[PDB]
């Protein structure tokens, strides 16, 4: 709480045009990117990086001490986004970070809130995208249940 | 337009300092010489103003650009949002109002005397505009204070307008008056102190005049909060 929260409707295909896109429209400070798996992240980063993206990313298949070294040279700014999974994410408050994109919507609302929270920093607005395919429906109804909230669609600006 | 638009977004939110050159160069690439003037309001307006922890990332862009042009349009675009915000209607809850006009401040001091270039009296009359807020009241003092100290603190950085540079000292010495006022706000006066210590000063070697007590001279101030 304390960010704002949108959504989009894409299909998996369309994910990396929408990044493209909000990466074009948007103020972003920092941002954290979260992806549903190891291998979602590195395919995804690899990719925006060849694009020209300025990206970190971390993930479980590297050591931890690798990670606190990646996350370390983020809060310097050393890259302005950081793709990554949900495991290791937890207690990181980097008060540069204003957007996140849930480019895999999550299946659980105390992942959903974990991440959204990365972008909400006393004192500064910040903003939580979430891509949303037609699979995850069910799982968009039950956390908008459970935490008592509505996301709301993108503004038509973007 | 909106296709150069999102690509110079893009390029913003991308830039660091590893990949500075190359994107620079995509820049150049990309904004032709009409488009410079929405980039200088964009750069201020849109980044700047709210990312005051990237100011020395930007300040190194337009060092690494080398267009003078297009650093004439920063700086005027720079004088010209603080303006808007000087002459807004005041309030203590308008916290983001107040943070604009920090980060504003922070960047003009770093564009200018941080480079070893001046602020001319023309463009923003600091002096003028602490005494100006003097006599407007407490609203005025609370944006206008932490704003000359967010300038201020890249004197110590400047061969040529660190202390004792008799401009900055005339600045802070009105500083040290406004300090010994019984009601100006504990809050403002510990602004005052910081300042000081970021300027490697003691507050006490400063030397407060009378200029507070001058009663025709802030009667006949070139207004600045209007």
């Amino acid at each position: 709480k304390g960010v704002t929260q949108y959504y989009a409707y894409v299909t998996e295909r369309q994910k990396v045009h929408c990044l493209n896109t909000l990466f074009s429209r948007l103020q972003i400070n920092q941002s954290i990117i979260f992806c549903n798996s190891s291998q979602r992240v590195e395919l995804l980063a690899k990719k925006i990086s060849q694009l020209g993206y300025s990206c970190f990313y971390i993930h479980a298949k590297m050591r931890q001490e690798h990670r606190n070294r990646v996350f370390h040279d983020f809060r310097n700014g050393l890259c302005r986004n950081l793709v990554c999974t949900d495991l290791f994410t937890r207690g990181i408050d980097i008060q540069a970070v204003n957007v996140v994109i849930n480019f895999d919507f999550p299946k659980l609302a105390e992942t959903y809130l974990h991440r959204i929270g990365r972008s909400g920093r006393f004192g500064h607005l910040g903003l939580a995208i979430n891509l949303i395919t037609y699979d995850d429906r069910f799982n968009l109804k039950s956390i908008e249940e459970q935490l008592g909230t509505e996301i709301k669609p993108i503004p038509s600006n973007i | 337009e909106e296709n150069i638009q999102e690509k110079i977004a893009f390029i913003f939110n991308n830039l660091s300092q590893s990949n500075m050159t190359q994107k620079v160069e995509e820049l150049k690439e990309t904004v032709k010489e009409e488009f410079m003037p929405w980039v200088s309001q964009y750069l201020v307006m849109k980044r700047v103003s709210i990312e005051p922890n990237f100011h020395s990332l930007y300040s190194n862009f337009l060092d690494t650009l080398k267009n003078p042009e297009f650093n004439k349009m920063v700086l005027n675009e720079t004088y010209r949002n603080i303006k808007v915000l000087l002459t807004s209607d005041k309030a203590a809850a308008n916290f983001s109002d107040r943070s604009l006009l920090k980060n504003l401040g922070h960047w003009l001091g770093m564009i200018t005397l941080a480079k070893n270039k001046p602020i001319l009296h023309t463009d923003l009359d600091v002096k003028s505009l602490l005494l100006e807020a003097y006599v407007k009241g407490q609203q005025e003092l609370l944006y206008v204070v932490p704003f000359v100290a967010k300038v201020l603190e890249s004197s110590i950085r400047s061969v040529v307008f660190r202390p004792p540079n008799p401009w900055t000292m005339a600045i802070m010495n009105v500083l040290a008056e406004l300090h010994q006022e019984h009601d100006l706000k504990l809050n403002l006066k510990f602004e005052i102190e910081v300042l000081c210590k970021n300027l490697a000063l003691d507050i006490n070697e400063l030397k407060p005049g009378n200029l507070l007590k001058d009663k025709d001279r802030l009667k006949n101030l070139d207004e600045q909060l209007s």
